[PDB]
């Protein structure tokens, strides 16, 4: 993690309704960041992504969904803990992700 | 993991004739003119 | 009495007759084990559930240790990985390089042990220790060599039946567990052998040579054979039935089958 | 002394009988006495020690069985015990049971001379038993008398120390005759070294009466004023 | 002999979170959700005041603190709708980011190769003959095979590897002779040496494959006659 | 349903089907499926990065 | 190191190699070997069917 | 000598045994066991033998040991991985 | 000043044998003096007594015999008796002081037993002695008919009314039974098998019974001390020590003997005194591994100025031990004779555990290849972490005890084995490395 | 910068992009990087050479070993892992499932059941 | 890294477990990269604290193999390094003190005098050159003698080493250290029989009683 970075925290500064569940880890390349978005906001965060100055230049390499109904922990259940991302995905439906 | 570089540019290698790994072959007039084609929108 | 004790900086509370292993079972953390088990009596013979205590300076048998009042437990320390490596170490010394032709290939917890907690290459390079087999009877198939002397199946027979017939004959490397003298281990309850001998040297023999475990797929049930009603499960690879063993169903059936 | 199992014996067969005479009988109602009555399982080494002597130097199957069934103990104990400790002979041994000690003491002091002589005097190898019943060599480990060094042991009874090429030789023809020196083959002592004493050279002292008399009334009542003055 | 550290103690697993408050709500909108203050009291001074003591002393964050959590940066300035200054300062990190982050690559971006473009331009038969980097890739690719062929003619020979039948023998070596023999008479092998004393030789002996030699130079073998 | 027999499978044996995706970028398949478990595990392989062979046959890949 | 056709060998005695651990089948990507295997009445570990699905196996 | 007696099933491992080895011509589709069962039992001067079927290792099986040191004397012992046979050479 | 010790302050009296060791001499000596006053002064006396004379265990813990006899039960309220093991076993290598009163002075032995007993509120004492010692355990056994013929054990016990009993257990040859829960088990018939140590067996250990296990010569010495004086013994050592000690030499020395001598005396000193010193000279000295064989060697850098004392020799990083004394010659190998060690170490394990039952073998493997030449440098290390490995992971401290002495030799004779491996590579070449197993020796 | 995945950031070579994006250019560069391919592997593969011999005092000439596999060739793959990773290529040379208990395990579990992969999500790319 | 302290738990000197392998490897490439002494030195300046003696003799052996001209950046960069991590060097740092010393040599490295008596205190002072294979010994003592550098003790050592293990000489290594001893003019009549035939007999070869009374170590 030797590089240069910074949060994309113009989107929660812009869409001030929203609170702010983000996350970086070493298994993602050093300029990679995850966060939570809303479905009911995100037709709006990606008009905002579209044509943001700084944001402008933004290519949608991804998109995909995971059935988080049956994800379990099998193995070190124990070592969860409460800012990992897979809390969210037990008792949810699904999860649509796009990068 | 990662490292640390203070220099980001890699300088090129000496070209003083005295210095050992000196090519004087490396250039060739007749086809190295790429400067005369080289200025053409 | 309830007391505080930390598991990894983890606050927890357990009553004084919690030892170190249950209170870490309780809080989820698993500890390593060959021989020590839940119906049978405490023994530290293999002394895999070494953990580290910050005030002991020796490393604690988890198993037979029971909790104090602010004791901090290390179980993710480098101590306690060196200390789970050496005695896996020594274990996996003389330990007969069978796993290709023994039964328990899949459902080796020594395997898996050495797998999660141990080191991933051995330094012996010697000859291994050679004991000769013996003759339990049709529902029993022993390969001694692969033996551990943790003494489960000695304590089994001694406790959960009447029969007293195996025992840890000799001293030192030489030792070996099982009947002096050349006799079958006919008891009723001879399968539950099998299940609590935890390496291996001790087999199905009528099951032997026959799947592997990660090609069945298991039922839960219930027994017929007796009146009584026994809580097992049933493993089919396809059409074909094998190696039926119990559940726990502490109420009726309390581990063991027939 | 070499298998941890039973070997496979003709002579040794479960139809072998073994009888306690009277007078171990009364030696076992001794043993049983000073041990409690309840924990009659602590007797399995003294019976083992008198099938032993009742036998020829060695604990039959049938002798282990009957103790167990004596004790009201699993024959298994009985076969874990005899396993576990190498005093007792498993199998037959031969008239003398020579036990060369091989401990560090006793290989600075020589030991590999003396068990070299031994073999040559018997025509045998260690630990193999001679041709004929007479003579079973065997290595052990420190027994005792170190100091003496080297040393051997006859029949788990008799310790002959300060052997040498010839004074082992000289051993073994007068255990073959039937009378022999019991002890040290030099002219030493119990432990008093070759050269000689380096202490207790009063002799008047060592021979007169030695008293030592203290007022122990006097003591306790002094540790019970310093006792109360703490308090 | 050295296992221990053969696993790697130290791992490239780490994970940081980031978690803030959304940026519209006030301090009395943030009191109210987290149930500190009332919903009548927001309009008592001394109320809100005494709810936001309780907030700063049980939460650990002054209730205009916006960050629940900052593992990845552990930012101490809130960006809030109260402090417009926030927006500024975060603007002025977010082009300072901007210039820095451009500036630490090393191919991606250059204003000197944006000002001085290179071209390679196809002007020859050969495309290597246009770029004089090719030119020097063909002249050493030709010096190490010079280098080599060189080298080999020097040593005169090569050596090679040659199967040996024997090498599949029922028994190893550290087996007696006498017995690596009868194993072999009663499998009915005769293509292998079985002679008792070479046996013997060989007995607990470790020694590498049989080797032969191709002899230069390389020729057709002809019946000129 | 190359996904979902590789969700099937266990990892190993659901490389293959990352020759299969490409048939002439096998070795780059292999190379991102290799480099995405060896990320999980938290490791990198330095076997590989030594002996060069993971970008002169990427590179001969792309030839 | 090329592989073609799939093969099972014997030791120089004319014993089988094969003992029938399911290595084999349990990494069979393609699940294309079906093993199953009964003690030999001398006492071996030995398979008593051993079939490969050369259609449905990648080599 | 009838395979489904007591004393065969005792010492052949509870198993029923075939004197001519033939039925395994079909049950396991080879005649290994009576291509193994022409090898004569070799005779180890120690106690313990060890195996790897073959000259070198990685040529064989995995490298194992077998007691000789039998509870009754000179009895043969079977290699699990290959059928050769082992016994201590009594002298 | 520490040493030459005066024949009038030896507590073992008449250790060569001179005068009759049965009843009649052991009363002319003096034994048997005042016991039924020692018992009548009170247990609470006998302890405080004890601890004030500073008289620590003359086994290899060296704990303080006074706290040690104090920890044991008041009274129990269940009725369990309580029970007075002495551990007269003696297998350790090099010590022979214990069977050296036995046979002198059984007597002394059951004089201090009784009154130990009568301290500890024990109603036996189980004199527990390894089978080598036939001669020595019959000498015992006809003390202790003695004794109950005189009156002095048994019912009122010399005339104090305190009803004891004392027996014996001639056990076998095991090296693990001097073990404190390998003793109680040998005792209760059971396998010499060391028992785990949350129990703290003066709380639960022979029969479940409150049992204390003691060394044959702290139960002997405490009579004497008693009738003596505490003062008079914690006069004859230096602070923190006990006092006079009975050492034994048996190395390569000119007069090898067993001798009572005063606590903190130099090492050099006591060979070149009671023993004649080594056989070539001082010059001539290799090593000395004093403290029996299980604590680490001591090259002669450190011989010289080093005192026989329990905090001096754990400082300098060999222990005093069962104070025996083995001298190593430069003749001897210490290769050789540390591998003798592991051979005895290996034989002698009980097997419970899986660390020492296999390090043992593991290590005895490795001394023997160091010895014969055909090893890496780097097995050195290896062999060194391996005994790391082994001990502190065992139950009953054998594998401590097995692993201090290839330590000592590794961390002192490096340079000998490494040229010892150099020594062998030069005259066997081998570029090819096996796969396979070393060759059986 | 935190993309590279393998020796390449520490490579010299040239990546080409075209002013118009039309398939003539996506041509020449497809044409250009299978040349420079070329390159990067020349670079790779005397990354792994050992260039440089020993040379006599008195002559001052190259000392070839007669009987030495390094004299065949002047390309040596397991030079730099030999060089850094000492241990570690030593173990895998010298261990194997065949007379190591840990390896065996290793191998039955690898093949039986592939190896455990900690829970987490990663997104990696080529 | 974040939270990571990169003090040696040896004290002595770092270890390439304690570093992330991502590091080691990132690093060992940078290395390999450099093509100068300038570049090198900045790059091991940078990267101090994540340094290991391997990749420190490694980038010996890369300026070595590639001839890169040892300069000014050299000399008052580079070196203080080598002399700290050489100081800092013991029994089990063989392989980095042999492969350092012999391709200075190699490099003849004509100035670092302080660099050449660290190195010949940790051979011959510290008695560190009987932890050095033979072969690598061989080549320690050709390359400093192609540098010029040595001492009369540590030739004489090499040459009773060498006739130590006459039986394990190879007719490559015999081919160097016989170059090499000629060259210096150092050596003996037995030192030159043994190398003309290494397997000779012990009365074949005179001397090898009186060498063998020595007993070299
Ligand atoms: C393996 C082992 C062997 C022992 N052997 C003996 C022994 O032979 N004799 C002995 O007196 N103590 C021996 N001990 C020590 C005893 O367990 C115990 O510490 C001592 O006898 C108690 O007396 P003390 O408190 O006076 O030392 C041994 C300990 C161990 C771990
Ligand atoms: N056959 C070889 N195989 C692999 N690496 C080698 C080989 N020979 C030399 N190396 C490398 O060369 C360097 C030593 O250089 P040098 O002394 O010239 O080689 P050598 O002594 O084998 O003739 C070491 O990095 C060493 O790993
Ligand atoms: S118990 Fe069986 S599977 Fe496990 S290591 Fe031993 S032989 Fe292999
Ligand atoms: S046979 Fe199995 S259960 Fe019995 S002692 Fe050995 S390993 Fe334990
Ligand atoms: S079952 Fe498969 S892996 Fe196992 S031995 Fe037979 S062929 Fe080999
Ligand atoms: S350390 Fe050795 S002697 Fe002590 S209990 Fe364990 S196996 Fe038995
Ligand atoms: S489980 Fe703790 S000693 Fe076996
Ligand atoms: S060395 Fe012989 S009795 Fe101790
Ligand atoms: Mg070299
Ligand atoms: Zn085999």
């Amino acid at each position: 993690m030797q590089n240069k970075y910074m949060q994309p925290i113009q989107l929660f500064i812009v869409f001030e309704k929203l609170n702010s569940k983000m996350w970086i880890s070493k298994k993602l390349n050093s300029n990679h960041s995850i966060a939570l978005i809303p479905s009911n906001w995100f037709y709006s965060i990606n008009l905002f992504l579209k044509r943001e100055l700084l944001f402008s230049n933004i290519t949608l390499i991804e998109n995909s969904a995971i059935d988080t109904i049956s994800y379990n922990l099998e193995t070190n259940q124990n070592d969860l803990d409460k800012t990992n991302i897979e809390n969210y995905f037990f008792k949810n439906k699904m999860l649509v992700f796009y990068n | 993991g990662y490292i640390q570089r203070s220099n980001i540019h890699e300088e090129a290698p000496n070209t003083s004739v005295e210095a050992k790994h000196h090519n004087k072959t490396f250039y060739d007039p007749i086809l190295d003119i790429d400067e005369d084609l080289k200025d053409d929108i | 009495k309830q007391i505080e004790i930390f598991i990894d900086g983890k606050p927890a509370k357990v009553d004084d007759s919690y030892t170190i292993f249950q209170a870490c079972y309780e809080n989820g953390v698993i500890v390593p084990r060959f021989c020590y088990h839940e119906r049978l009596s405490v023994a530290g013979n293999c002394r895999m559930c070494l953990v580290e205590v910050e005030n002991v300076p020796k490393p604690v048998a988890a198993c037979a240790s029971q909790v104090v009042p602010g004791m901090k437990i290390k179980t993710k320390s480098e101590k306690t990985r060196i200390h789970r490596g050496n005695v896996m170490e020594f274990l996996l010394a003389n330990h007969p390089l069978d796993c290709p032709i023994c039964d328990q290939g899949g459902e080796c917890d020594l395997q898996d042990i050495s797998s999660v907690y141990g080191y991933g290459i051995s330094r012996y390079n010697e000859y291994k220790r050679a004991v000769e087999d013996k003759n339990y009877g049709p529902l029993v198939a022993t390969s001694m060599n692969r033996c551990i002397h943790c003494t489960r199946c000695v304590r089994f027979a001694t406790q959960i039946a009447g029969v007293e017939d195996l025992g840890k004959t000799g001293r030192g490397k030489a030792a070996e567990i099982g009947t002096y003298v050349e006799k079958t281990f006919n008891t009723e309850l001879s399968g539950n052998v099998v299940d609590v001998c935890p390496v291996g040297a001790l087999t199905n023999a009528p099951y032997a040579f026959t799947s592997r475990p990660w090609e069945l797929k298991s039922f839960y049930t219930s027994d017929v054979f007796d009146t009584l009603g026994s809580a097992i499960q049933v493993d089919t690879r396809g059409p074909e039935i094998m190696r039926v063993l119990p559940r726990i169903h502490e109420e009726i059936n309390e581990e063991w089958i027939s | 002394s070499r298998l941890a199992a039973h070997r496979k014996n003709d002579d040794n067969s479960d139809s072998v009988p073994f009888e306690f005479t009277p007078e171990n009988y009364k030696e076992i109602e001794k043993i049983l006495a000073k041990y409690p009555l309840k924990q009659k399982r602590s007797a399995v080494m003294p019976l083992l020690y008198l099938v032993q002597e009742q036998n020829n130097n060695w604990v039959p199957l049938s002798a282990m069985k009957k103790i167990a069934k004596l004790l009201e103990m699993p024959e298994i104990d009985v076969y874990e015990v005899a396993t576990f400790y190498t005093m007792y002979n498993r199998e037959p041994v031969g008239k003398f049971h020579l036990q060369i000690c091989g401990t560090t003491p006793c290989q600075l002091c020589g030991s590999r001379e003396i068990t070299k002589a031994i073999e040559e005097y018997t025509q045998t190898k260690l630990g193999h038993t001679s041709a004929d019943g007479k003579w079973t060599l065997e290595e052990v480990e420190c027994l005792g008398a170190c100091s003496n060094a080297p040393m051997i042991q006859v029949n788990n009874k008799w310790v002959y120390e300060d052997l040498t090429t010839e004074n082992v030789v000289k051993l073994l023809k007068d255990l073959e005759s039937g009378t022999d020196k019991k002890g040290p083959q030099n002219h030493r002592n119990q432990v008093e070294g070759p050269l000689g004493r380096s202490t207790l050279k009063e002799k008047d002292f060592l021979s007169g009466e030695i008293r030592f008399s203290r007022d122990f009334a006097k003591a306790k009542q002094d540790w019970v004023a310093q006792k109360e003055q703490e308090r | 002999h050295n296992i221990r550290y053969h696993h790697e103690i130290h791992t490239s697993d780490q994970t940081y979170h980031s978690s803030y408050d959304p940026v519209g709500e006030t301090t009395t909108e943030r009191l109210v959700r987290y149930g500190y203050l009332n919903k009548d009291q927001v309009n008592n001074a001394e109320a809100v005041a005494a709810a936001a003591k309780e907030f700063q002393e049980k939460e650990k964050r002054s209730p205009s603190n916006n960050i629940i959590i900052d593992e990845i940066s552990n930012s101490d300035k809130p960006i809030t709708k109260e402090n417009r200054e926030s927006v500024a300062h975060h603007v002025r990190q977010q082009f300072e980011f901007f210039r820095e982050v451009n500036a630490e690559e090393v191919w991606s971006v250059s204003i000197e190769e944006k000002y001085n473009p290179e071209l390679y331009i196809y002007k020859t038969y050969d495309m290597a003959a246009d770029d004089p980097v090719w030119r020097q890739v063909k002249l050493d690719l030709e010096w190490t095979f010079e280098n080599i062929a060189e080298r080999r003619e020097s040593l005169g020979y090569m050596p090679t590897f040659k199967g040996d039948p024997n090498f599949w023998q029922a028994l190893d070596n550290s087996f007696s002779p006498e017995n690596i023999a009868q194993v072999q008479s009663s499998i009915g092998d005769k293509v292998t040496n079985i002679d008792t004393k070479a046996l013997a030789l060989n007995h607990q002996t470790e020694e590498y494959h049989k080797t032969s030699k191709l002899v230069y130079p390389i020729r057709t073998n002809l019946v000129v006659e | 349903g190359s996904e979902k027999l590789i969700e099937d499978r266990p990892y190993l044996q659901g490389m293959p089907y990352f020759d299969r995706f490409d048939y002439v970028s096998m070795m780059v398949q292999e190379h991102a499926y290799c480099l995405g478990i060896e990320s999980l595990l938290g490791t990198t392989n330095y076997s590989a990065t030594f002996t060069q062979i993971r970008t002169m046959y990427d590179e001969l890949t792309r030839i | 190191l090329f592989r073609g056709e799939h093969a099972l060998r014997r030791y120089p005695t004319g014993e089988e190699r094969c003992i029938a651990c399911k290595l084999c089948q349990s990494a069979c990507p393609a699940r294309a070997i079906t093993i199953e295997t009964e003690p030999r009445p001398d006492g071996s570990r030995r398979t008593v069917r051993y079939d490969i699905d050369m259609t449905k196996c990648i080599y | 000598l009838n395979p489904y007696s007591y004393e065969a099933l005792k010492e052949n491992h509870w198993l029923v045994s075939d004197s001519s080895k033939k039925n395994s011509e079909w049950t396991h589709k080879s005649n290994a066991e009576q291509l193994i069962a022409k090898v004569p039992i070799i005779y180890v001067d120690s106690n313990i033998v060890r195996c790897i079927g073959g000259t070198e290792i990685n040529a064989g099986h995995p490298q194992v040991y077998i007691q000789l040191d039998t509870r009754k004397h000179g009895t043969p012992q079977t290699c699990k991985y290959c059928g050769l046979r082992y016994a201590k050479k009594m002298d | 000043s520490y040493g030459n010790l005066k024949d009038q302050d030896r507590i073992f009296t008449n250790l060569y044998r001179d005068g009759d060791p049965f009843v009649k001499g052991a009363l002319k000596r003096g034994d048997w003096h005042q016991t039924k006053e020692i018992l009548s002064n009170g247990p609470e006396w006998i302890i405080d007594e004890i601890k004030k004379s500073g008289l620590r265990g003359r086994g290899g813990a060296g704990f303080l015999s006074g706290l040690k006899y104090s920890f044991m039960p008041k009274v129990n309220p269940d009725g369990r008796p309580s029970y007075l093991v002495i551990n007269s076993d003696e297998s350790e290598p090099g010590t022979c002081k214990d069977r050296e009163i036995l046979r002198n002075d059984p007597h002394k032995l059951v004089e201090g037993a009784l009154v130990v007993g009568f301290s500890m509120r024990a109603r036996a004492a189980y004199i527990y002695i390894r089978g080598e010692f036939w001669v020595e355990a019959n000498i015992l056994q006809q003390a202790i008919d003695e004794a109950y013929a005189k009156g002095f054990i048994g019912k009122n016990a010399c005339g104090s009314g305190y009803d004891f009993d004392v027996y014996i257990h001639r056990g076998a040859g095991a090296y693990i039974c001097g073990e404190e829960t390998g003793l109680i088990e040998s005792i209760e018939g059971k396998a010499g098998q060391p028992r785990v140590k949350p129990p703290f067996p003066a709380n639960a250990g022979l029969y479940g019974c409150p049992t204390t296990v003691t060394n044959v010569e702290t139960v002997a010495v405490c009579p004497t001390i008693m009738r003596r004086g505490a003062s008079w013994f914690a006069s004859f050592g230096r602070p923190n020590n006990a006092g006079t000690k009975l050492y034994c030499i048996s190395g390569h020395v000119n007069n090898p003997c067993t001798v009572e001598e005063e606590m903190s005396i130099p090492l050099r000193e006591l060979l070149e005194k009671h023993c004649g010193g080594v056989r070539g000279g001082w010059d001539n000295l290799l090593a000395v591994i004093p403290g029996g064989s299980s604590v680490p060697m001591m090259p002669k850098n450190v011989c010289d100025d080093v005192l026989m004392d329990f905090d001096a020799l754990k400082a300098v990083g060999s222990g005093l031990g069962t104070a025996a004394v083995i001298v190593m010659d430069k003749s001897t190998d210490p290769i050789d004779a540390i591998l003798r060690l592991s051979k005895f170490y290996k034989h002698e394990s009980c097997g419970q555990c899986t660390p020492c039952r296999e390090g043992t073998g593991w290590i005895v493997d490795v001394m023997e290849r160091l010895l014969v030449g055909n090893a890496d440098y780097a097995e050195i290390d290896m062999l060194q972490q391996v005994t790391q490995q082994i001990e502190m992971h065992t139950i009953c401290a054998l594998g401590d005890a097995a692993a201090w002495p290839v330590q000592g030799l590794i961390k002192n004779f490096r340079e000998e084995i490494e040229d010892r491996i150099d020594s062998y590579h030069a005259k066997h070449p081998q570029l090819k490395k096996s796969r396979k197993s070393n060759p059986q020796i | 910068k935190t993309e590279t995945y393998a020796n390449y950031y520490y490579l010299n070579f040239r990546s080409y992009t075209g002013q118009h994006g039309d398939c003539y250019d996506r041509f020449l560069i497809r044409m250009n990087e299978m040349c420079e391919s070329l390159n990067i592997v020349n670079q790779s593969i005397n990354k792994i050479s050992k260039f440089n011999n020993i040379v006599s005092i008195n002559t001052k000439k190259n000392i070839l070993n007669k009987e030495n596999f390094n004299r065949q060739t002047t390309v040596l793959p397991h030079l730099v892992l030999s060089y850094l990773n000492k241990n570690d290529y030593n173990l895998k040379n010298t261990k194997n499932d065949y007379n190591s208990m840990e390896e065996l395990i290793t191998h039955f579990k690898y093949w039986s059941k592939g190896l455990k992969v900690e829970s987490g999500y990663t997104y990696q790319s080529v | 890294q974040r939270g990571r302290d990169y003090t040696p738990s040896n004290k002595k000197y770092l270890q390439p477990w304690e570093l992330e392998r991502k590091e080691y490897v990132e690093l060992s490439l940078a290395i390999q990269s450099a093509y100068s002494c300038k570049m090198l030195s900045e790059i091991l300046k940078d990267n101090l604290y994540m340094l290991t003696d391997y990749q420190l003799s490694f980038a010996m052996f890369h300026l070595w193999n590639h001839e890169i001209p040892i300069d000014n950046y050299f000399y008052n960069v580079i070196s203080p390094i080598l002399k700290e991590y050489i100081t800092r060097f013991d029994r089990e740092c063989n392989k980095s003190l042999a492969e350092i010393a012999t391709f200075l040599g190699r490099m003849n490295v004509q100035d670092d005098a302080a660099l050449w008596k660290v190195i010949e205190t940790k051979l011959v002072q510290e008695r560190l050159y009987r932890y050095i294979p033979l072969n690598d010994l061989i080549d320690l003592a050709h390359g400093m003698a192609t540098a010029n550098r040595g001492s009369q003790e540590f030739y004489n050592i090499v040459e009773n080493v060498i006739i130590k293990h006459r039986l394990r000489l190879i007719p490559d290594k015999i081919a160097v250290a016989k170059d090499c001893f000629t060259a210096r003019k150092i050596g003996s009549p037995l030192l030159y029989q043994v190398l003309e035939n290494p397997q000779a007999e012990a009365h074949e070869l005179a001397g090898l009683k009186e060498h063998e009374q020595l007993k070299i170590s």
